[PDB]
């Protein structure tokens, strides 16, 4: 159907844009040292979630590993922006939602698989918001910082995930209305 | 001791400031963890001297030596050696302010989906 | 999306929609709610009420934090000071100030026993980077380029001349500090 | 305050929404400016020269 084609495309799109977001290293555009004896560094660097690579300087494309642990209670944040479980939990959920949609087009009659997808997309978009907030709220703790296309993919992925969630619920409603009609 | 004053500044979360000579202040400003700073102008202007007991015969020669070392540039070289050559130190609201409201919100949206999918499970298992 | 879901996904409620909270009527309740502007529809289930209760609290804090920060800006700006006398200069540190080298103005400050001018000299003589300039032109440039963070002490004749030169961005403020002449 | 009618069409709901946003910014800018007027009293404007 038309409502299904969009769901497949939307599930794929959301999952693709979030996987690229979690992997690419252009989340933030800030000023920082792209290398592990005073060093005249402070060169323009682009950072993702785990790697920071400077945009310019004698180290044109040298990368590094972010050090996320540089006293209590707050720590819990430093450890949620260091595993990045919320961005990664959002990838897993979107993948699981796709399985549901795909499984739906095979078994059929089940109806509750189509719903499950709806719960795995809406929650995926909800994990994403928490990951976005945690990201921003951690950098602030530590300027002309600007955001890159990996941030705006994770923002665009959220939008596509919520819309597929609406669409998947709208298909679940329609499946059940067809049952009530025959009754 | 000066070291105790430095520690008190460093450990007191901004609630202690230490009055000390600019020389010591400037030295510490270039030591790790580079968390202190000299602020304001100096309150007075003075100097350190080499001291001898009153009337000691050593005083005259020591004084001429200080002048010779000054004029040869050696005192400046020594200050740079020990202070600088060896230095170790080289509004709108933000989401941080309202982080909580956003969490609470996403926690009540996940609590609603739990209180709604649970009821759904019951009513469905009952119809069996 | 979550309001839409919690309300209409469950078919046990349908008999005809049980609530009017369709995705569209949910994007409208949520909008109204945020703008404090009340609406006509209101959730009637436990689920749909945990989505309007945490959103009314969110809305409340965000609107209160906009009014209370717009009222902090408008106030602090209302406390701005013109800084137009030597006494004003002497009592603050944000705005640096200095004199020409090797002339009578610098000597005036160096020798003054007047408290305000002595205070100014004590600051100027130890300020870093240097607040003194080698030529009047350099002092003018420093005023013009420093975004209000440098003021220049110079003879009224030179001051008045520059006040009539493009780009007409400087001004003499306060009375003269002394009275003398060129010979 | 509240009324007894809320637009139920897309066209009508855009007008309602851009006007509830306008309203919000202006009622906040009045309370916030009024607060600045009562917190810091300047009250100085006679002969100056
Ligand atoms: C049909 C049910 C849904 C109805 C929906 C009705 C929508 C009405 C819009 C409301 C607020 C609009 C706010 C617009 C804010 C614009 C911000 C802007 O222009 O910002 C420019 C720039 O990015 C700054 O840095
Ligand atoms: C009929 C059903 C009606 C609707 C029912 C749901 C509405 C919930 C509304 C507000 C929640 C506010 C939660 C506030 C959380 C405060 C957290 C707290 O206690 O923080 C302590 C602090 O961290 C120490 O330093
Ligand atoms: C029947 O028993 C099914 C309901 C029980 C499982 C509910 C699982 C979903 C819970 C709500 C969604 C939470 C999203 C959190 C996002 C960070």
């Amino acid at each position: 159907g038309v409502q299904m084609l969009l769901t497949i495309v939307g599930a794929f799109a959301a999952f693709s844009l979030m996987t690229i977001a979690v992997g690419t290293d252009y989340w933030l555009y800030s000023r920082g040292v792209c290398k592990t004896s005073k060093k005249n560094e402070e060169v323009m660097t682009h950072s993702g979630l785990w790697r920071t690579c400077c945009l310019e300087g004698n180290f044109k494309g040298l990368c590094k590993q972010i050090d996320h642990f540089p006293d209590t209670a707050e720590y819990f944040l430093r450890a949620v922006r260091a595993s990045s479980i919320f961005p990664i939990l959002s990838v897993i959920l979107l993948f699981m939602g796709g399985l549901c949609i795909a499984a739906s087009e095979f078994y059929k009659t089940r109806h509750n698989i189509i719903l499950s997808a709806g719960i795995f997309f809406v929650s995926a978009g909800l994990s994403n918001i928490i990951g976005i907030i945690v990201y921003i709220s951690a950098n602030a703790g530590d300027n002309s910082y600007s955001y890159g296309w990996s941030f705006y993919f994770g923002a665009l992925s959220f939008i596509i995930a919520e819309m597929v969630g609406v669409l998947a619920v709208h298909m679940f409603i329609d499946r059940h209305k067809q049952l009530r009609a025959t009754a | 001791t000066t070291a105790e004053g430095v520690a008190r500044v460093r450990k007191s979360k901004g609630k202690f400031a230490f009055l000390l000579e600019s020389t010591m202040n400037e030295y510490i400003e270039q030591r790790k963890p580079c968390d202190t700073m000299k602020v304001g102008g100096n309150l007075d202007s003075k100097g350190y001297g080499v001291a001898t007991p009153k009337g000691s015969s050593l005083r005259t020669p020591v004084n001429l030596a200080v002048l010779k070392l000054s004029e040869a540039g050696v005192l400046d070289k020594l200050k740079n050696k020990w202070w600088y050559d060896k230095g170790e130190c080289g509004s709108a609201l933000s989401l941080s302010n309202v982080a909580g409201v956003f969490y609470i919100l996403v926690g009540g949206l996940g609590l609603a989906m739990l209180v709604a999918l649970i009821e759904f499970c019951y009513k469905s298992r009952a119809e069996a | 999306v979550v309001l839409f879901l919690v309300s209409r996904f469950s078919p046990y409620e349908w008999h005809q929609p049980p609530n009017e909270f369709g995705i569209f009527n949910s994007l409208w309740f949520s909008l109204g709610a945020f703008m404090q502007q009340g609406c006509d529809i209101s959730p009637r289930s436990l689920s749909g009420r945990i989505v309007g209760g945490v959103w009314w609290f969110f809305t409340l804090i965000i609107i209160s934090s906009y009014t209370a920060n717009l009222a902090a800006f408008l106030t602090v700006e209302r406390m701005v000071s013109p800084i137009e006398s030597a006494e004003d200069l002497a009592k603050q540190t944000e705005i640096a100030y200095g004199t020409l080298d090797s002339g009578s103005t610098k000597e005036f400050f160096r020798r003054s026993k007047i408290a305000v001018y002595e205070k100014m000299w004590t600051y100027m003589r130890s300020a870093e980077p240097s607040v003194f300039t080698r030529t009047t032109a350099e002092g003018v440039a420093r005023v013009r380029k420093s975004k209000g963070k440098f003021a220049f002490l110079l003879e009224s004749t030179m001051n008045e001349y520059i006040e009539q030169r493009k780009p007409c961005d400087t001004m003499k403020v306060g009375g003269n500090l002394d009275s003398k002449g060129y010979g």
